[PDB]
């Protein structure tokens, strides 16, 4: 008695969807003037979106659709074509899912691996759908101009203990463009994630510095801490050194040098004879990169600095 | 068992089933008097007064719910069985015999309807059952005849 | 056995495996169901259906009935089944309605009445069961060790009570639990504690 077209719709969040309906009763067609639409058999769609095409067919268009809650076994939504008296049992299914899944990864200090991950456990709008990554390496830099980007090829990676699907790459180019996205397929159709790119050179996290040493200067009273420059990468960078009074819990404090040339700094301490712990952290001067993992703890030996003033 | 205990137990069971129905995520606000062209075999709409029609509509509701394999429908059917038994006990206490109603011959038309659509059947059946049980609670106070 | 607040299942255990001495005997549980409440007269049902079920680390054989008939009578007994014969434990009657323990009351809020200097506590009735219930009030001064002085409420439509306290400024803490009025049932668990906020109850009496 009611024919719907299109019967099934699968779009993304914020899309713009249209539907049509034809209603007949007692072998007669109700004119499109009296046609109203019901959503989920709970709330009535306002007449503002109602438009008339002819004397027999009336269409409706939804604006800025939201997500669909998982309601028991059923995972879809129902839209009805109704006369002001009755409503037929035939409904048109409307599926919608989110495509905003973040991506981010760091060029390891070895400059040989580039591993990152994509999680979907938090997302509930998808179920029983295969997921696969796509990427592309042709440009030297990204963000030059938006492009349609038709060319693509598949890849493969596996699930870990956590739901965050990590994937490992093989030798990469430090200066190249890598635009990647996820894809969606479903029984009704297919979708894809919004594009984005990451520059391997600007996302390098340096390895923690080694051979860190600290010792209070003699007849000076200035705590001098010595370190070593991380081998990779070669760009100019800034040092953050974090230190405090050694113990089970340490009242840490923060001081940060903006010059890469300097390799040791002196600073007076409040307690002249006490165990002290220092730590070293590294980051890019320009701000493009990741903070390094914390160095090994470093200590010193308590021993007399100057002559006692009072006997 | 005293008759008053059964009388209050009927109301408690009706209220419990109504509260359970009011928990499903589909039928929060779908109205109990909605008219659907195809779904006409589901009992409801017009009120009922006699116990014969009472057992009849309860049996039709039980059988239409039996077709649904959902987790939260099995418990409703289980409670409906006890409700029907309590109704039979009350009818016996009213000194009138009520026969165990058999399968309604119109429920076999549900085969096409269920395959064609399930969401409409779910919503309409749950809403009509809730409305019929509210009518149950309202009517049982007057203590009508068999 | 005990029924959860959601009134969806019945769980119980038997306590003879560890306490009793005679081990080396296969044991099982048999249940029989009647449409109405189980008769007050005593009898053993010849027909039974086995209900195999597991064991807990504590030594108590916990096992559950996923679908439950709310108003139907249940007869259960334990069958010790030796090599030279078999024996049946004494039976019992368990009714799911007269057993359910309600969920704790929700949204407990406590405040001090202004210009009156008393303590008012409000509560919300739990969704289940649908029968009339009774409540119990606990309160005391906040601290590492709290003193509890209790009050009983024997009304169904009363959603708030007002009661006196000796000191005003000190922060209090209240907890509520529910229980069926008639007596057949189990006490609920204490709700999440509620805390009050010091406020200017009244004008100072003297300068
Ligand atoms: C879905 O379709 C809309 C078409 O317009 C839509 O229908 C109209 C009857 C109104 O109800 C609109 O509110 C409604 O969005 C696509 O375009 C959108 O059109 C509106 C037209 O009003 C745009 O609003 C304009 O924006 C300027 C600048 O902000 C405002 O000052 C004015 O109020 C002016 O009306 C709106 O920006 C425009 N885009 C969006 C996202 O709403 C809409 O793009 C489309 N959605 C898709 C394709 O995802
Ligand atoms: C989507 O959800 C937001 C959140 O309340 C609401 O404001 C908006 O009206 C919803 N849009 C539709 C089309 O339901
Ligand atoms: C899954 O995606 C592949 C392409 O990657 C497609 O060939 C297949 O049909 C999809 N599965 C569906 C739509 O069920
Ligand atoms: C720094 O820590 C992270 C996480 O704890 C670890 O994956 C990495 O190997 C560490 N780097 C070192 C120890 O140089
Ligand atoms: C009891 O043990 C005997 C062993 O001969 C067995 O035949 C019988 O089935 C058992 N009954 C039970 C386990 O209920
Ligand atoms: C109350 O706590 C006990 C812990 O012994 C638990 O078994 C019981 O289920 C709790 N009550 C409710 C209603 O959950």
């Amino acid at each position: 008695d009611v024919i719907y077209f299109p019967p099934k719709i699968l779009t993304s969040v914020g899309s713009n969807v249209s539907f049509h309906c034809i209603y007949k009763k007692e072998n007669k067609i109700v004119p499109s003037k009296e046609i109203v639409w019901w959503m989920n058999l709970a709330e009535k769609i306002p007449q503002s979106q109602y438009d008339v095409v002819s004397d027999h067919v009336s269409k409706v268009t939804f604006f800025n659709l939201n997500e669909t809650k998982p309601r028991g076994k059923f995972t879809y939504d129902a839209v009805y074509c109704c006369n002001e008296h009755e409503c037929h049992h035939r409904y048109a299914e409307l599926y919608v899912i989110d495509v905003n899944i973040n991506i981010s990864c760091e060029t390891d200090g070895y400059l040989t691996k580039m591993t990152c991950r994509w999680s979907t456990s938090t997302i509930q709008s998808l179920a029983e759908s295969t997921l696969q990554l796509r990427y592309h390496r042709s440009s030297l830099y990204c963000s030059d101009i938006p492009s349609i980007h038709p060319i693509s090829e598949p890849k493969d990676c596996y699930l870990q203990s956590d739901g965050f699907y990590e994937c490992i790459f093989q030798p990469i180019f430090l200066l190249s463009g890598y635009t990647m996205w996820i894809r969606i397929n479903h029984s009704l159709g297919s979708l894809d994630s919004p594009p984005t790119c990451v520059l391997p050179d600007s996302v390098v996290k340096p390895l923690p510095p080694s051979s860190v040493k600290a010792e209070i200067t003699i007849n000076i009273g200035l705590l001098k801490i010595s370190w070593e420059k991380p081998v990779f990468p070669e760009n100019n960078l800034q040092f953050q050194i974090r230190y405090g009074l050694s113990g089970k819990e340490v009242q840490w404090k923060m001081y940060e040098v903006y010059d890469a040339k300097s390799k040791s700094v002196s600073l007076p301490v409040p307690d002249l004879c006490a165990v002290y712990a220092v730590q070293v952290r590294c980051k890019r001067l320009d701000g493009l990169g990741y903070w390094s993992n914390w160095s090994n703890p470093a200590y010193t030996v308590v021993m007399d600095i100057k002559v006692p003033m009072r006997g | 068992v005293p008759i008053q205990k059964v009388q209050d137990d009927t109301k408690t069971l009706i209220k419990t089933i109504v509260t359970r129905i009011n928990d499903i995520s589909h039928t929060q606000s779908v109205s109990s008097k909605q008219k659907v062209t195809g779904l006409d075999f589901i009992p409801g709409l017009h009120p009922i007064l006699t116990l014969s029609k009472m057992d009849q509509t309860l049996a039709v509701y039980q059988q239409i719910l039996t077709s649904m394999p959902s987790r939260n429908v099995i418990q409703i059917s289980n409670d409906l069985e006890n409700l029907r038994d309590l109704l039979h006990v009350l009818a016996f206490s009213k000194s009138c015999h009520l026969p165990w109603a058999s399968g309604l011959e119109t429920l076999d038309s549900l085969g096409g309807v269920l395959e064609a659509s399930g969401y409409s059947t779910e919503v309409v059946a749950l809403s009509r059952l809730q409305g019929s049980l509210q009518d149950m609670l309202w009517q049982l106070d007057l203590s009508p005849g068999c």
